């Protein structure tokens, strides 16, 4: 279902902004 | 790298995979040499948490789930992406004494993909499951079609076109909805071209049973004609749900 698939994307959003902040 | 697979999966990493495959190309693939990366101590914490929550829920999935390749193929992901955060959280320290540290800026690269990467296992892992439940529907609508063959009175026809409803009913909802999340072309086409033979072909079943069931109580007709029909639609049918079932399994 829902639970493990928004954790899912919540991590994915992170790890980009983790790499805006890098520059790129 | 290949596409993603299916809507959710194609959302959740595709911003993901193109800001990684832009800051390798940058710092990386040489270009931006003697470069700067400021400080990632507060967004790599962010990540390191979001890692902590998937870990979280996922080993909350592993244990609280009927599926058993589940069980067994979920956590190796659960190893990729604690790993990977590992790698970001030494390359943050690196970076925080020295912004040009080239140690730092791979573990960084490597740290990102092993999250992508990870976290992509986790998401397809997640959807072979979701497949198989799919998969059980159409298995338990064939294991049905195969016992067509002993209805011979009208009660075990009226009785066999009650639960033959429900069933068919269901799978074609799963494949209409499975189909609206591909995101390849080819694969949509094929389910849904089979999930429309097989929802014409129903009715085509219970008039041939029909015809079957009502010369072999009006003690003679032609009734070899009658039974290779129904065999015909049987075996049609089989077929279609037998490539639903492929089709389902294809990811490229």
């Amino acid at each position: 279902s829902r639970k493990l698939l928004s954790a899912a994307k919540i991590l994915a959003d992170a790890t980009a902004k983790m790499v805006e902040a890098a520059k790129g | 790298m290949p596409v993603f697979h299916t809507r959710t999966i194609e959302s959740i990493l595709e911003p993901v995979a193109q800001q990684i495959s832009h800051l390798v190309i940058m710092h990386e693939e040489g270009e931006v040499d003697g470069k700067a990366i400021p400080d990632l101590t507060a967004p790599v914490s962010a990540v390191q948490a979001a890692v902590s929550n998937l870990v979280r829920v996922g080993k909350e999935t592993v244990q609280t789930t009927e599926d058993q390749i589940l069980k067994r193929d979920m956590p190796p992901a659960f190893i990729k992406v604690e790993n990977a955060c590992t790698k970001l959280v030494r390359a943050a320290q690196m970076l925080q004494a020295d912004p040009y540290s080239v140690p730092a800026r791979d573990y960084l690269i490597d740290g990102s993909r092993g999250i992508l990467s990870g976290t992509s296992d986790l998401l397809l892992t997640f959807d072979e499951a979701e497949v198989r439940k799919i998969i059980r529907v159409c298995k338990g609508i064939l294991e049905y079609l195969t016992v067509a063959e002993v209805v011979e009175t009208m009660e075990d026809l009226v009785t066999y076109t009650k639960n033959l409803g429900p069933g068919m009913t269901k799978m074609a909802k799963m494949i209409d909805e499975r189909q609206q999340e591909l995101t390849h072309q080819e694969h949509r086409v094929m389910l849904v071209n089979s999930m429309n033979t097989v929802k014409e072909l129903l009715p085509v079943l219970i008039s041939a049973m029909k015809i079957f069931v009502t010369t072999k109580n009006t003690k003679s007709q032609g009734i070899e004609e009658a039974l290779k029909n129904r065999n015909f639609t049987v075996e049609k049918m089989s077929a279609e749900i037998n490539e639903i079932i492929r089709v389902l399994q294809l990811t490229s």
